[PDB]
């Protein structure tokens, strides 16, 4: 009778944590995804890595 | 608990010269064999806890310390005998048997016997 009580204190803080961790993550990724796009340079590294397929894939 | 045992006796049963409990023996029996049945079913033990580690995986780790202390000191009391007549009760009712039914047998016994020898003769 004594384990359950236990498990559910640190099991509701499990199932706290991950909601926290999708609704933390909602706002940090919806705020910035915004932001990145100033980064022309990461289509710089698209062609670059573009490189080292179109060259090296073949 | 732990107790301990005596098989069945069928004869026994039958033979109640206290009246008072002829049926009770058969019925009586067949109670006992619940708890038979029961007890041979169950073990004794759970197992116990490693609060150490269960306290490394409860934030609140102070609740595992608490209960564990109260449990792991904590004995609670086997369910306690009220009766033990029964041994007694009857042993002097098995008394009750012997001497009394045992000598007036016994004592008839002999004079069927008696008789019978010189009628062998």
């Amino acid at each position: 009778e004594v384990k359950n009580r236990l498990d559910y204190h640190i099991s509701v803080q499990n199932m706290m944590r991950q909601k926290e961790q999708e609704h933390m993550i909602n706002w940090v990724e919806k705020r910035v995804v915004q932001s990145i796009s100033a980064q022309q340079e990461k289509e710089t590294i698209a062609k670059c890595i573009a490189d080292l397929k179109l060259l090296s894939k073949k | 608990r732990k107790l301990a045992l005596k098989t069945i006796d069928w004869v026994a049963f039958g033979e109640i010269i206290p009246r008072n409990q002829k049926a009770v023996a058969n019925s009586l029996k067949s109670w006992n064999e619940t708890l038979t049945s029961r007890l041979a079913t169950l073990p004794e033990k759970p197992p116990a806890i490693d609060w150490a580690y269960y306290k490394a995986n409860v934030a609140k780790a102070g609740l595992v310390d608490d209960f564990e202390k109260k449990f792991n000191a904590l004995k609670v009391p086997i369910p306690e005998d009220k009766y033990t007549a029964q041994v007694d009760a009857e042993e002097k009712e098995d008394v009750k048997s012997c001497a009394e039914f045992l000598t007036q047998s016994k004592t008839r016994i002999q004079e069927y016997e008696k008789e019978l020898e010189k009628m062998r003769n």
